[PDB]
């Protein structure tokens, strides 16, 4: 029907321009997402450079484990929250295979909703309000606070985020997170000076907050880029659907004209 | 006017559709347009009725999701919605069946699925008892036994 | 020989630079860091940070907390949570905050909030003294 065809075509046009607007907004946020990465990237990598140089390997003999996974509260990103979900699931499987008591923490409503059903017992704390605003160190400090004030001393841990590679490419990465006893007992830490359990504890906590901030600043850029690309694809899909509907509309329009003409000429030829 | 006039004269209608035959499904019956006067729980039994209605409902929900899935990707759905989509595609494939007279231009062996096997297979697919096999396992098989046998042959 | 990397969550002051000496206010005392320094890692308390460039000029920042780390390869990474250049501050606000915190201290009684208050007081004292 011509009228219902126009209705459906208007619906698809509406959501098509919606995704166009959302894509341009996502690109506008990818701007200032890629800028605030470079200083934050330098900062986070400078934090990690110690663990890298001293070459700490963590213990492979202990069980209590923490799994932090970074995502956002907004959807339409594409394969972001799914990727984090799959990585966290695979690693929970692998670790619980070795009987390691694993606990979970989710930065973002989406990852928490995706992992809460199948993984509810293995769960300590989640977080919301992440994704609307560009993340800042205050957020990471709050998260570190909440993680330390949890009554759960993780002997090892790992954070999983989406290392932003390019506007089209992102790699789900996983950084390690050691505990006080790890860095303390690490024999390669014997060459570091004025070191005792208190200083190492303070430095451990501060590096935890640092790496959470770094993961956040990477994941937000990755997510903005992914949302841009996904909305672009959705706009092209809706455009193709609009072309199909236009073909069908022209067909129905011709049919209606012919039918009305037949009605006229048959009502006139009966005289 | 001709088929729309014939509809009133029939006790059971089977409406083949081109949108389904072009999916490779055969027979191309439209599951959401075929009706029968004996699809009644007091005739075919409450079990058959519940199974048939569940199949129709899940296929109708997938048909409703069609446009979202087409435009806004597949991975923007709810987990329950992805469950229904997967199950509905499995049911779509399973509803197809090779014919003994269609083995001349297809090669496959024609099957004749008894009623009990059909009711059981659709009970099981509805209950998600096969959400691990690929949907491709159900395309053009006989009963559900051949479905799982193929799914094992898939590796 | 000294590869310095002074950074803040939002800003990079130095990066791979070549300075001669950096003075940091570690929580376990102040100390200086020149090339080939013994490898160590420390956490900071609110204080000045004077970075001496090869030429001889000195850049005097102020950091509220963070972490210094000097490694075997004379590669120093100093991350500071809030690294403000000394001009963006003032003495009156610092002194007033110091008074408020001292008053809350002499008013408070519980160890947790008392320690919080004393930390605030420490930050403000370091502020006033470090400015002028």
């Amino acid at each position: 029907t011509l009228k219902d065809i126009t209705r459906r075509l208007k619906s698809i046009k509406n959501i098509q321009k919606i995704t166009k607007s959302m894509k341009m907004v996502a690109a506008a946020k990818y701007a200032r997402a890629e800028r605030e990465l470079k200083p934050a990237r330098i900062y986070g990598l400078g934090s990690l450079a110690l663990y890298e140089k001293a070459d700490i390997k963590g213990p492979e003999d202990k069980k209590k484990h923490l799994l932090i996974g970074v995502s956002s509260d907004r959807g339409l990103c594409g394969a972001i929250h799914s990727s984090i979900a799959k990585q966290m699931k695979s690693e929970v499987a692998t670790l619980t295979a070795a009987g390691k008591e694993v606990m979970l923490v989710g930065i973002g409503d989406k990852i928490r909703g995706i992992l809460y059903r199948t993984h509810s017992d293995q769960f300590l704390v989640a977080f919301k309000e992440v994704g609307r605003k560009p993340p800042t160190f205050g957020d990471a400090s709050v998260i570190a606070l909440e993680l330390l004030n949890s009554g759960y001393e993780f002997d090892e841990g790992s954070i999983i985020f989406n290392k932003f590679r390019s506007v089209i490419s992102y790699k789900t990465e996983e950084k390690p997170i050691f505990s006080l006893n790890t860095v303390a007992s690490a024999d390669s830490m014997s060459i570091y000076d004025d070191i005792d359990a208190d200083v190492l504890q303070n430095y451990q906590e501060y590096n935890l907050a640092n790496i959470i901030y770094y993961s956040l600043k990477e994941s937000t850029t990755s997510e903005q880029s992914a949302r841009m690309t996904a909305m672009d694809n959705a706009s092209k899909n809706a455009s193709e659907m609009i072309d199909k509907l236009t073909l069908t509309f022209n067909r129905t329009r011709q049919a209606v004209i012919t039918k009305e003409l037949i009605e006229i000429i048959s009502g006139a030829a009966a005289l | 006017p001709a088929p729309a006039t014939t509809f009133a004269h029939l006790d059971a209608t089977t409406v083949l559709s081109r949108a389904i035959a072009e999916l490779g499904i055969y027979p191309a019956v439209d599951p959401l347009d075929s009706t029968s006067r004996i699809m009644d729980p007091n005739i075919v039994g409450s079990e058959h009725y519940d199974v048939a209605r569940g199949v129709q409902k899940i296929l109708q929900d997938y048909k409703s999701l069609q446009d979202i899935i087409a435009i806004l990707g597949m991975d923007e759905l709810s987990e329950e919605d992805k469950l229904t989509v997967s199950r509905a595609r499995k049911i779509q494939r399973f509803l197809s069946q090779p014919f003994q007279v269609a083995e001349v231009f297809t090669g496959h062996m024609g099957k004749l699925v008894p009623l009990k096997e059909t009711i059981k297979g659709f009970q099981q697919i509805l209950a998600g008892e096969y959400d691990h096999l690929p949907e491709q396992a159900f395309y053009m098989v006989g009963p559900i036994e051949e479905a799982v046998a193929k799914a094992d042959k898939l590796a | 020989q000294m590869s310095f990397t002074f950074a803040s969550p939002t800003q990079v002051f130095f990066n791979g630079a070549n300075v001669r000496q950096v003075d940091v206010p570690t929580l376990t005392g102040a100390f200086g860091i020149l090339a080939a320094h013994v490898p160590t890692l420390q956490v900071l308390r609110p204080g000045l940070v004077v970075v001496h460039a090869e030429d001889g000029t000195t850049s005097k920042y102020f950091v509220s907390s963070g972490s210094i780390a000097v490694n075997a390869d004379s590669s120093v990474q100093l991350l500071a949570e809030e690294a403000v250049t000394l001009d963006m501050l003032d003495l009156g606000a610092a002194k007033a905050n110091l008074e408020k915190a001292q008053a809350e201290l002499v008013g408070t009684a519980d160890e947790a909030t008392r320690a919080e208050i004393q930390i605030r007081i420490e930050a403000n004292e370091a502020l006033v003294k470090a400015l002028e």
